[PDB]
């Protein structure tokens, strides 16, 4: 993810002012599971929807 | 008889001992607004403290109802960690023309007694 | 369109909620010592 960049799919977080922000950090971590389940794939056993 | 001898007449109890647990701090704020709850160390912490107040009654009388004089005295001990007791503190609680011991009866109310009488359901016949 | 913001500060006083909910603790608290205190010398006095 380069700087000053954000990226096409992204999580934000609540600033003290009240609005959404892109987060790195938060997002990294989202795209990090997504990157995962684009390569191994993800289970939803046990999940009820 | 009639007797009107109230000069040589009095009562001279030793009253059940009476612990209070000090759990909130509106109860260590009602202790600390008796002027008869002196504590050696003012600043001594009571939150959570187990105390027990062994207190003795003179009385003296000038009429069948009114009192000549109440004297309210005994040492207020601390329950310890390891639960021995130890002195903290002294009621000393004096009056004139009262009608009254306020101490003990504060302590019947906001403590308890040692032992508890608890009543069978039913009375049970012996013989 | 115009946003007109008739609220005196109250955006920058954060977690709200829980600081109102505190200041009524504190009234409450020292009115209820205060009273059970008055209580108590009422009751110690109509004995005397």
């Amino acid at each position: 993810i380069p700087r000053e960049t954000i990226p096409f799919l992204h999580l934000r977080k609540k600033t003290p002012a009240g609005d959404w922000k892109y987060d790195r950090q938060l997002s990294s971590l989202f795209l990090d599971g997504l990157e995962k389940a684009a390569f191994n794939g993800v289970t939803f056993k046990d999940k009820y929807v | 008889g009639n007797y009107t001898d109230f000069e040589n007449t009095f009562q001279k109890t030793v009253e059940p001992v009476y612990q209070m647990h000090i759990k909130t701090s509106k109860d260590i704020a009602v202790l600390r607004s008796k002027e008869w709850f002196q504590l050696d160390d003012e600043d001594f912490d009571l939150l959570n403290k187990t105390l027990t107040f062994e207190t003795e009654t003179e009385v003296t009388f000038k009429n069948a109802n009114i009192f000549s004089s109440v004297k309210c005295f005994g040492p207020i001990k601390v329950e310890l960690p390891t639960k021995e007791t130890v002195e903290i503190g002294i009621v000393d609680y004096e009056a004139g023309a009262s009608h009254g011991n306020p101490v003990v009866d504060f302590l019947k109310r906001n403590g308890s007694t040692l032992e508890q009488k608890v009543n069978l359901e039913n009375p049970i016949p012996i013989a | 369109p115009v946003m007109a913001d008739l609220n005196g500060g109250l955006q920058f006083v954060p977690e709200l909620k829980e600081f109102t909910a505190k200041l009524r603790k504190e009234l409450v608290e020292t009115s209820e010592v205060r009273k059970a205190v008055s209580i108590e010398t009422a009751l110690e006095h109509k004995v005397v």
